[PDB]
């Protein structure tokens, strides 16, 4: 009983930790998407000249 | 009247720089069109005198 209760509590804690982690990657992806969108306008205006 | 050659050489120096028209016609490097327009006037046509 003691071993199983310990494992159950650990599983619950890890379950919370995973979502705590995933939020960070979501934010980073959003920022990188903004940067990617900007670079294309830079390319278009660069090819404007010539 | 009498004419004669000077007998000694003369040096004249000429400076000259290229400056056609380049048009970008493609969406990448190298894709271009070159355009020239020669000079036109009385001196070029040879009727100035």
């Amino acid at each position: 009983s003691e071993k199983l209760r310990g494992q159950i509590s650990g599983l619950k804690r890890a379950s919370l930790n995973a979502q705590d982690g995933i939020s960070l990657l979501q934010t980073a992806e959003g920022g990188l998407q903004n940067i990617q969108d900007m670079l294309q306008r830079m390319r278009e205006l660069a090819v404007q000249a010539g | 009247m009498e004419f004669s050659a000077t007998g000694e050489s003369e040096d004249i120096k000429l400076h000259l720089v290229d400056n056609a028209m380049e048009m970008q016609i493609g969406a990448n490097e190298g894709q271009t069109i070159l355009a020239n327009i020669p000079q036109v006037d009385t001196t070029s046509l040879g009727i100035d005198d």
